[PDB]
């Protein structure tokens, strides 16, 4: 989780950096714990059932965006960061988490690389990019490599002054998606052993056993996890 | 023949469908679930590493302990499954008699059909295939659990 | 709809600097980048200020401005019988979406 | 060099519908972001409309539902209906090119748009 919700962010809305997390147990319960961050905006995920539900992909979104355009990283939302730059269709019941970047946008004056789409000739697909310095030209005259009064550039850049700001000042919003393809999901989430202490009804694994629970001398092969001595009843368990 | 280093499964080989390859380079072993291009004769003292072609989306990644004989490989319900026994035999020209038990290595979670797979990469191969079938058998299991005779 | 506060009349004699401020919020003012439009009487806008302190190409020297935080003031150096008109201060405003244009200034030259 | 012509303004009823239309050279409507200002006489000026080159349409809550609004990109042109005409509405519309939302470029003359008896 920290590879994406914690660490230096010099991502940009206008190139969004994705990750594929899978083959991991997945504790969500530390991030909706933390209240480090401003928002945890969830949708068509339930906060008891995120630990519970299992997913065959998690794919983390992580980019830069000011304070007022938060609100754009949402379903049905329309605005230049939404449109032009990342576009949520319904998130796939997904989790949008914003954390300020004004202490990490240190010195007196420091725009970084963080840039606008503010120029683009259509809206973009669901989970989409764009990364094209082609000149929108926005006039009959086809703009090449010269400038020219119309020619302008569609990427521009944001001053983030320590100063004021708020809403000119960025939280930084990491969008969390998960999808459910046919292959298997592996991504989700025990008490004191008494043993012959008294009868007590039990689930080790995925068996039911509901008998009193004695100490075993029988040898076992280490591959094998439990042994059915008669008429498939399960006598012992490892 | 101790040359041989793994085998790739590789269904149709290409980019549109996603391809198994396994590798033992004496120290552990490692799996790609990337696509492969289709090798016309890839070759592994011995140069190394030309059966790449391009290594584009890697699902899946695992590395284990080196497999280094009677192996089995079968795929049900997008579950790969391996069985592998090693036992010493000598003085014979084909299949040794005598009884031996395969047990389970690992079971991938790869999730896609493998018909027409490919063979291994090294001498001659010496390399046994045989077809699985659904039969019903009697097991036999002794006092500890091994599985010692069937019919 | 937020309306940016604007002085009503701003008058001065030739060859003195004139200065028109713009009331205004973090909402609107604050966040966003103000510019200033000259409408002469019987003609639509011309655009006065660029961006903030920048000037646009096509406009004529000894005008230029400043944004003190909620607050943008706009300096003219001399009052020529041209520069008489209206001046508008615009900027967005966030949280209602909308551009928030001030009233407007009639400067006279004297 | 760019030109804006715009006609459509006329004597109307309250509840009417009414039409405006601007022509523009050397800037494409689609791809350049436009926007409706309106001035009522000896007013200060007050935003209407703007529309993003995607699709985006925006409008304010004085002139909103009251108002609507198109772009053609087979005509060049930009469109502005206005049905539920009130009192207010009566002022001179100048359809504008703006950079973005950070500032407005080539006003035009403008329609003057009378509601009255
Ligand atoms: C079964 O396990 C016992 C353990 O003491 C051992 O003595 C015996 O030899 C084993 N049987 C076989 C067939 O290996």
């Amino acid at each position: 989780f920290g590879e994406v919700f914690n660490a230096t962010r010099f991502a940009s809305v206008y190139a969004w950096n994705r990750k594929r997390i899978s083959n991991c147990v997945a504790d969500y319960s530390v991030l909706y714990n933390s209240a480090s961050f401003s928002t945890f905006k969830c949708y068509g995920v339930s906060p008891t059932k995120l630990n519970d539900l299992c997913f065959t992909n998690v794919y983390a979104d992580s980019f830069v965006i000011r304070g007022d355009e938060v609100r754009q990283i949402a379903p049905g939302q329309t605005g230049k960061i939404a449109d032009y730059n990342y576009k949520l269709p319904d998130d796939f019941t997904g989790c949008v988490i914003a954390w300020n970047s004004n202490n990490l946008d240190s010195k007196v004056g420091g725009n970084y690389n963080y840039l606008y789409r503010l120029f683009r000739k259509s809206n973009l697909k669901p989970f989409e990019r764009d990364i094209s310095t082609e000149i929108y030209q926005a006039g009959s005259t086809p703009c090449n490599g010269v400038e020219g009064f119309n020619c302008y550039f569609p990427l521009q850049s944001y001053g983030f002054q320590p100063t004021n700001g708020v809403g000119y000042q960025p939280y930084r919003v990491v969008v969390l998606s998960f999808e459910l393809l046919h292959a298997p999901a592996t991504v989700c989430g025990k008490s004191t052993n008494l043993v012959k202490n008294k009868c007590v009804n039990f689930n080790f694994n995925g068996l039911t056993g509901t008998g009193v629970l004695t100490e075993s001398n029988k040898k076992f092969l280490p591959f094998q996890q439990f042994g059915r001595d008669i008429a498939d009843t399960t006598d012992a368990v490892r | 023949s101790n040359i041989i280093r793994g085998w790739i499964f590789g269904t149709t080989l290409d980019s549109k469908t996603q391809s198994l390859l396994i590798v033992n380079n004496a120290t552990n072993v490692v799996i790609k679930v990337c696509e492969f291009q289709f090798c016309n004769d890839p070759f592994l003292m011995e140069s190394e590493f030309r059966v790449y072609s391009s290594a584009n989306n890697c699902t899946f990644e695992y590395v284990s302990q080196p497999f280094l004989r009677e192996f089995v490989f079968k795929n049900i319900d997008g579950y790969f499954k391996i069985y592998s026994k090693h036992t010493p035999i000598n003085l014979v020209r084909d299949l040794p008699q005598g009884f031996s038990a395969l047990e389970p290595l690992v079971d991938l979670p790869i999730g896609i059909n493998i018909t027409r797979f490919q063979t291994l990469l090294a001498g001659a191969a010496a390399y046994y295939v045989g077809y699985l079938q659904p039969r019903t058998f009697l097991l036999k299991y002794n006092e500890n659990g091994t599985i010692t005779d069937a019919v | 709809q937020s309306v940016l506060t604007q002085p009503p009349s701003v008058s001065a004699a030739p060859g003195q600097k004139v200065t028109i401020s713009c009331s205004g919020s973090s909402s609107n003012i604050g966040n966003n980048y103000v510019s200033w439009y000259q409408q002469l009487p019987g003609t639509a806008p011309k655009l006065l200020i660029y961006d903030n302190n920048k000037r646009p190409s096509g406009i004529p020297d000894r005008f230029s401005g400043s944004k003190s935080g909620t607050s943008a003031t706009l300096g003219i150096t001399g009052l020529q019988t041209g520069d008489e008109a209206d001046y508008y201060c615009g900027t967005w405003d966030s949280s209602l979406s909308a551009w928030v244009f001030g009233g407007g200034t009639k400067l006279t030259v004297l | 060099e760019v030109q804006l012509v715009e006609s459509g303004g006329g004597l109307v009823q309250p509840g009417g519908s009414l039409r405006l239309s601007c022509e523009a050279s050397e800037i494409i409507v689609n791809r350049n972001y436009m926007n409706w200002v309106r001035q009522a006489p000896g007013k200060g000026l007050e935003w209407v409309s703007i529309i993003y080159p995607g699709g985006s349409t925006f409008y304010a809550d004085s002139v909103k539902g009251r108002f609507t609004i198109s772009r053609d990109n087979s005509k060049n042109t930009m469109y502005l209906q206005m049905n539920s005409l009130r009192a207010e509405d009566t002022a001179v519309y100048y359809c504008a090119r703006s950079y973005g939302d950070f500032y407005v470029d080539f006003w035009g003359q403008g329609t003057l748009v009378t509601v009255s008896s």
